[PDB]
């Protein structure tokens, strides 16, 4: 617990990168977050939206 | 560009479509700028 300042910096970098990767799984209103699903589920006009 | 199709096929005459006519006869590009004009000519038959 003495090194709390340095371990906090390492934790915040890991937390930020894990959050950035976890956000690839999110839909944002899209029919799937897996991009190859969208390109195989739909016709090109709907897929681009 | 002008031609005659069955009435059910007219839906395929739009940018980025798929189907027999859009695959094998007349394809519009995805960035098409233009108008598609169509009417029944059933009185000619």
């Amino acid at each position: 617990s003495a090194l709390g300042k340095l371990q906090d910096v390492v934790n915040q970098n890991a937390q930020a990168l894990n959050t950035l990767v976890k956000q690839l799984s999110s839909n944002f209103g899209a029919i799937s977050s897996v991009l190859n699903d969208i390109l195989s589920r739909l016709d090109k006009v709907e897929a681009e939206v | 560009d002008s031609f005659v199709i069955r009435g059910d096929e007219v839906r395929q005459i739009a940018p980025g479509q798929t189907g027999k006519i859009a695959d094998y006869n007349y394809k519009l590009p995805d960035d098409f700028t233009g108008c598609v004009i169509a009417w029944n000519s059933n009185n000619l038959d």
